[PDB]
């Protein structure tokens, strides 16, 4: 039964790597995505009382 | 038919169980295998051409290598075997009628009328006529073995294997199983294999005996011949003497 | 010393590869070769026999959510929330998890034991000797009966839970009923949130049953093996459900 | 007994419908028909929503 | 036909009477203090060996609560509500139930299987003739390890759940650390939001372990019975936890 052993590890590595990918990828639906073309701009102000990061 | 196994080698769990086993199973004869427990007796039977794959060697049925040669033949060829595995298996979810009937459906396409009659005949051949509707789990131990045997001979196979049928039981049952073997080997022109630890019974049943231990055949012969060749291993094994190539663990100090 | 762990990790992962291979071999829709009367029968043990346990659990969860919701809501002064929260809690997070864990859980454990017993007993070996491939008789209807049964039980669990919720939240505790039903409609929907609850249960049903079959079947015949396998199925079934629940909920409602 | 399994499992189905129909009622949404699309221009829609009435 | 159910019910209930008698003897008289110095060993297999499962589940539950809370609470008060809801949920309802059921699974089936084998092999029985009462030598340290272990695990489950909640709710999703922490302090009282979690945990620890010991120490010496005992300990302690959880929470926060 020595021959079957190898194939079994190769299957593991692939199915597992896929599962790790699935998690890392799927969570991007909510966290870690800019959802934009990414241009940035700056502006300055006298009073920004009550802004938050992630305000629209 | 004749079955030959040559240069068999098999490694399980990284250990070799068998090393160049060479057997000749004689047609129409009772062939038996004896040896210490835990040395491959079930395994060797499985390697006869069942579900285990040898690392080296060949299995020949009618002189033909069963490995590769071909799918359809092998499927049909399988109909020529019947077995009692260890304690004997019965399916718990099926009635006795169905347990005997079961293998019929693997190779035939029969009317309900004929499948029912074959079950009735096979149960009577082992003294079980009339127990068809009971669930097998409600049977006494003597009957569990007989039901399983009826299944084994259900298809009119040529080879019957009894895997350790005498190992542990009631002296009444031993009397019955011995008789069934004697009755059936003749009634069905069978070739049989008895593999068993209880040397005194095997010695009066088999036509030819192999003594197998530590992965090798350590002597062969009719029971009369084995007694003539007292290799220390075989001689201790077949006599029950506590003296011979066995160990105890001590050293005084 | 240390290498002991290393050997353990390596063997468990190898086993996963085997399980994946087994799933591939069983999943092809080959069982049509025989009758399916066996399937209907098998469903009796995985599904019908477990209705009592899942029903009682659903009633207690419903009543608990009712009382905890209420003792928080009375400090908001906004009781319309019982409808909205009993429904969302059960449809999105608890029916898919409580049902999955009680299911395998009980069915999980029993199935593992039953297949494993058939290996230990030599019944499976005999079938191959006869010529009937055991995957098409013993494993197939068990894996599928589990797939259909859990999702169906998930729905019943939630249904009981919602009713239990109303029974205390509205009928013993004095909440105007109209706001309960309105709160449910405002804004959880049949076409979205109910659907996501079901999708998660399909995923869980496969993880739970797949593991239970594997643990029973794929093991060399060590006498202590059945009890160990039963414990192992419960542990792996449980972590797989929670790990997947997180990633799926994170998408469905993210 | 196979007869009982057959005569009994129908219950899981009778129960499945009873509760599924209840679920539809409890969370019934809007069944639209014969819909049309229309467009209109605006100068400011601050805080208007993708699923607004 | 019908009387079958009758007999089933009658016998199962007789068995509860027996269990009560067994519990009384094990707790009532334990003078052999010299041999109880080993329960610390026994704890290895109930407490130490179970942290991995409780810890991983605690993290997933915390993260899930964080995400679901947030998507609802953005319409009501996440700045104040993630703190209050994550901590009250874990202290009042989930650490006492999720840890209790994971424990009933992982420790419960393993423990019952172990007593089961002690009985089936006849090993346990051989002690009677040596004059060593098996309840004081085999059962005592197992029941006690269960009582201490679950409560300590319950606390850890919640501790991890808080980490999980904050990790997503505050650190990835944009909420103030200030109001998260102060909100929790404003609404979570030691007396009795932390204390009630612990009380429920003790009740579950006793009930759940008591059942596992009782079923493992079965009457019928048939191998089929070990698998049956394992399935039943999971089912019975599971329903009992939910049943008692309902009554206790109803009092504690009603
Ligand atoms: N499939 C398997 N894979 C790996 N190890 C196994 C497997 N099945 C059993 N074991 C081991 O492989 C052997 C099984 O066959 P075997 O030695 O023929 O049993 P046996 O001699 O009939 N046993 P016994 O009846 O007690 O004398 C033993 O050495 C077991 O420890």
């Amino acid at each position: 039964k020595s021959r079957t052993s190898e194939l079994a590890v190769g299957i593991f590595v692939i199915i597992f790597g896929i599962a790790l990918f699935f998690l890392a990828m799927k969570v991007s639906g909510l966290v870690g995505t800019n959802l934009s073309d990414g241009y940035t701009m700056k502006a300055q102000f006298d009073n920004v009382n009550g802004l938050k990061p992630r305000a629209k | 038919s004749l079955i030959e196994v040559k240069n068999l080698s098999f490694n399980r769990g990284e250990r070799v169980i068998y090393d160049n086993i060479s057997l000749n199973i004689r047609r129409g004869q009772i062939t038996a295998i004896m040896g210490p427990s835990g040395t491959g007796k079930t395994t060797l039977l499985r390697l006869i051409g069942g579900q285990l794959v040898p690392d080296q060697g060949e299995v020949l049925l009618d002189g033909k290598d069963i490995a590769q040669m071909s799918r359809q033949e092998l499927f049909a060829a399988r109909a020529r075997m019947g077995m009692l595995f260890q304690s004997g298996a019965l399916f718990t979810d099926m009635s006795v009628y169905e347990n005997v009937a079961f293998p019929i459906r693997a190779h035939t396409k029969l009317s309900e009328n004929l499948i029912a009659e074959l079950v009735a005949l096979k149960l009577e051949s082992v003294g079980l006529r009339g127990t068809e509707q009971l669930m097998p789990t409600e049977l006494s131990g003597g009957m569990n073995r007989r039901v399983a045997l009826a299944r084994a001979i259900a298809l009119d196979p040529d080879l019957i294997m009894y895997d350790e049928p005498f190992a542990g039981q009631d002296p009444i049952v031993k009397g019955v199983l011995t008789r069934l073997i004697r009755s059936l080997r003749e009634a069905l022109d069978l070739t049989t294999i008895i593999v068993s630890h209880d040397v005194p019974e095997t010695l009066s049943i088999a036509d030819y005996i192999y003594v197998v231990a530590e992965g090798k055949i350590q002597g062969e012969g009719t029971p009369e011949e084995l007694q003539a060749y007292a290799s220390p291993f075989v001689k201790q094994f077949l006599t029950g003497s506590a003296e011979g190539p066995v160990e105890y663990q001590f050293s005084h100090q | 010393t240390i290498a002991w762990l290393g050997r353990l990790v390596i063997e468990r992962i190898r086993g996963i590869g085997v399980a994946a291979l087994m799933l591939l071999q069983i999943i092809f829709s080959l069982p049509s070769a025989g009758g399916f009367g066996r399937f209907v029968y098998q469903m009796h043990r995985v599904g019908v026999m477990s209705l009592l346990i899942i029903t009682v659990s659903g009633l207690f969860i419903g009543l608990v959510l009712g009382l905890q919701g209420y003792s928080i809501l009375v400090n908001v002064g906004s009781e319309s929330m019982l409808g909205t929260m009993v429904s969302l809690t059960l449809l999105r997070e608890l029916a898919p998890v409580v049902a999955a864990l009680l299911f395998a859980g009980r069915a999980g454990s029993a199935l593992t034991a039953e297949i494993g017993s058939m290996k230990q007993s030599e019944q499976l070996a005999s079938m191959e000797m006869i010529g009937v491939d055991p995957l098409k008789q013993i494993v197939s209807p068990r894996l599928w009966a589990g797939i259909v049964s859990l999702p169906m039980l998930t729905v019943i669990f939630a249904a009981i839970g919602i009713v239990g919720g109303k029974l205390v939240g509205v009928d013993f505790l004095g909440v105007d009923e109209g706001s309960f039903w309105s709160g449910m409609q405002n804004n959880v929907q049949f076409g979205h949130d109910v659907v996501n609850g079901i999708i998660k249960s399909i995923v869980f049903a496969l993880l739970c049953t797949w593991i239970a079959v594997f643990q029973g079947y794929a093991c060399d015949p060590t006498p202590e093996g059945i009890a160990t396998a039963m414990t192992r199925t419960v542990v792996y079934s449980s972590l797989c459900v929670l790990g997947f629940d997180f990633v799926l909920t994170a998408v469905m409602f993210g």
